[PDB]
């Protein structure tokens, strides 16, 4: 029962790494997990002699080190899996996003949130489907008010405004305000100019967020210079002279 | 005056009435929402004489119909593009239906019409039946069936739905009444993109057409939602009373009410009696994680609720889940029952689950086994509203608004009560009703703004 013959079969077991892997997790799991750094750096010199073959085997028995190096669960096959997650990043195949996930959250902390989310972020390039996703789900999933508003300011910088807009609405509903701001000034970028976003998005920014006439008078200065000359433009000046 | 009770006693209306002492009776009503909102009117507004309060007589044997006018009326009324113009008769009116949407489904679930692959081959009278393998004692299954857009053949192709572990108590329903052809094309034209309005004759089933609709939409959308809409009570609670045999959880039903009503079929789904049964399934779901827990045997003396359950499982069963899935689809017969720890806890259940002699299967039954305890995690995620909803009117509506995909309503009460339900989660992306000819134009139009557009766009499928 010395960790010593253990990490030794592990380094010394040769031809197939298999029944190597096979025993190094019976045996780890039998006894206590105080070889923990014997078999992370076993993974990662594994990883040095077999990355060049498939990665089907090799990152199979990998992933089960870690897993089952997870006694009950560990502060290490979760900041490894973050790692891992960095590693398991040049896919090619999102199936190493969905499992890799997992590593991530073998427990529920601060770890893998933010391994998962610029993982959506990665997601949202060419197909919309898993950002919008993964933001409903994350929006009403584990909760964190940052995590939502975090999802707003991605959606920020991809082009579908409702992402944004839904994180926004979800966050107010329940920095994150001027984050919101700053998303509703993403979306209020002049291109959109049938003069209606941008003064909505001004309305709601200056609702859940209160400028003394700074935002005001910057709406004021655009919505009056698209403004009309008939009635409509009168008023709407005459208004902004009142308020 | 709708009338509670007379006075008593204790000066109360009535619900046994006490010692009725006399030939008086001072009794108390509330007629309907906009009772006191007519005569407000005409006080407040055109400042004319009282009506509610000049009484002479009382005999035995409206203003929330006008209320929601007013509202549909100077709100967006953004309606469906499928459905305003076929409420307005403008617009080509066989237009409303799938086969003028664009968006069908491409291959839905057919599932419970058909319990025989035979039985559907018959049903399917007019399309080649391009079933996909071609054995008879492997083909009955909720099959796929994508009818195309040669051009009508009917692409069966075999499913299995997947497991659940071990236990042989939740084989999942599936329907038992073989409904008509056109009835099943009734479903379908239900379950895909448009309009439907059901000629059901004396018998032949409209309500079991309603709770085919209501399988097959639970099966082919999993979070959109159904609102079940009737003109009488007769039809929630004889469709509930129907789909009492079907594939629903009961974090997935919810209804309205029109003020006082008694449960009409077995079960309760109304919101205290719900937040009750939804509570002691919670007891169930919370002892069921605990002793899973005792089956990973770790230490610790006093018990947890459902925020740290949650958290629990995905740090302890997910992480042992994830060594076994390194293990198995990195994989022996053997491994497939041993590397489990899931013995203590299936220790309480059948016999072991890993057959030990097709891994594939012992891997179908970890695996169920493994998504049994996240679905007791689930119904965890599931009460996490049921321990956040301080009252129980308060859980009601946050379980009808978070989960519960089927919200059964009445017509009247619905055109009464639409508001709250607007402003605390009305989700309309299905409508499934009954009674059609039992209602009004007015009550089947004032359903039209429960809601407010998603970007100048509709919630109605």
């Amino acid at each position: 029962f010395s960790v010593k013959c253990w990490l030794r079969y592990i380094e010394f077991k040769q031809g197939a790494p298999k029944p190597r892997l096979n025993q190094l997790y019976e045996r780890a799991l039998k006894l206590l997990p105080c070889s923990y750094k014997l078999w992370y750096r076993y993974l990662k010199a594994r990883r040095a002699q077999v990355k060049h073959r498939c990665v089907t085997d090799p990152a199979y028995e990998d992933v089960n080190n870690c897993h089952e190096r997870a006694f009950v669960f560990m502060h290490k096959m979760p900041r490894l899996w973050l790692d891992y997650c960095q590693f398991l990043m040049d896919q090619g195949r999102v199936t190493h996003t969905r499992r890799t996930f997992d590593r991530a959250l073998r427990a529920l902390p601060i770890t893998q949130h933010s391994r998962i989310w610029p993982l959506y972020l990665r997601f949202l390039r060419s197909h919309p489907l898993p950002e919008t996703a993964v933001r409903g789900y994350r929006r009403f999933l584990k909760l964190s008010p940052e995590s939502a508003e975090e999802y707003i300011e991605y959606l920020k910088s991809s082009d579908r405004l409702d992402e944004a807009a839904q994180r926004l609405a979800t966050v107010v509903n329940d920095n994150y305000q001027l984050w919101h701001e700053l998303c509703d000034l993403i979306s209020q970028n002049p291109d959109k100019v049938q003069s209606l976003n941008v003064d909505a998005i001004i309305r709601g920014g200056l609702t859940r967020f209160t400028d003394q006439l700074g935002k005001l008078w910057c709406s004021l200065a655009d919505y009056y210079i698209r403004s009309g000359h008939f009635e409509k433009a009168r008023d709407v000046y005459e208004e902004a002279i009142r308020t | 005056c709708e009338i509670q009770g007379m006075l008593d006693d204790k000066g109360r209306v009535i619900e046994p009435r006490p010692n009725l002492r006399g030939e008086s009776r001072t009794f108390r009503v509330f007629l309907d929402p906009n009772q006191y909102q007519q005569d407000m009117t005409n006080t407040i507004q055109n400042g004319a004489e009282d009506v509610y309060e000049t009484f002479n007589i009382i005999m035995r044997r409206f203003k929330a119909v006008l209320e929601t006018i007013r509202n549909l009326m100077n709100t967006d009324c953004v309606v469906p593009d499928w459905l305003h113009d076929i409420i307005l008769g403008y617009g080509d009116p066989s237009s409303a239906h799938y086969s003028k949407m664009p968006n069908q489904i491409a291959t839905l679930d057919f599932n419970d019409t058909f319990l025989s692959i035979e039985h559907l081959k018959a049903s399917f009278p007019g399309h080649n039946v391009k079933v996909t393998v071609e054995d008879p004692a492997l083909q009955i299954p909720p099959f796929r069936i994508t009818f195309p857009v040669e051009a009508k053949t009917l692409i069966v192709e075999p499913h299995v739905i997947p497991n659940r572990g071990p236990y042989p108590y939740n084989q999942p329903k599936r329907n038992t009444i073989q409904f008509t052809h056109t009835q099943i094309e009734a479903i379908r034209a239900g379950m895909q993109p448009g309009l439907t309005m059901v000629v059901g004759p004396p018998g032949t089933g409209k309500t079991d057409v309603a709770v085919q609709i209501i399988s097959n939409i639970y099966h082919n959308f999993p979070e959109q939602r159904t609102l079940i809409v009737t003109h009488s009570n007769q039809a929630l609670n004889q469709l509930f009373e129907k789909i009492m045999a079907l594939d629903i959880d009961e974090r997935h039903l919810l209804r309205l009410g029109h003020g006082e009503e008694e449960l009409e079929t077995e079960k309760d789904f109304s919101r205290y009696g719900r937040v009750n049964y939804v509570l002691a399934r919670r007891i169930e779901l919370l002892e069921e994680v605990k002793r899973l827990q005792k089956s990973l045997g770790v230490p610790g003396d006093a018990s947890y609720t459902c925020e740290t359950a949650g958290y629990f499982f995905l740090y302890q069963v997910m992480s042992r889940w994830e060594e076994y899935i390194s293990k198995v689809k990195n994989p022996d017969v053997t491994e497939v029952s041993t590397f489990f720890p899931f013995h203590e806890y299936f220790a309480n259940a059948p016999q072991p689950i890993f057959k030990g002699r097709s891994y594939e299967e012992d891997m179908e039954i970890a695996e169920g086994c493994f998504r049994h305890i996240k679905k007791i995690f689930t119904q965890l995620e599931e009460f996490r509203a049921s321990e956040l909803l301080r009252s129980g009117l308060d859980r009601s509506k946050y379980l009808l608004v978070k989960e519960a995909k089927i919200i059964a309503m009445t017509c009247t009460h619905a055109a009464l009560k639409r508001h709250d339900l607007v402003k605390l989660g009305f989700k309309y992306d299905n409508i499934l009703m009954e009674e059609a000819a039992q209602i009004l134009e007015i009550e089947t139009f004032i359903p039209l703004l429960l809601q407010n557009p998603q970007d100048g766009f509709s919630r109605l499928k």
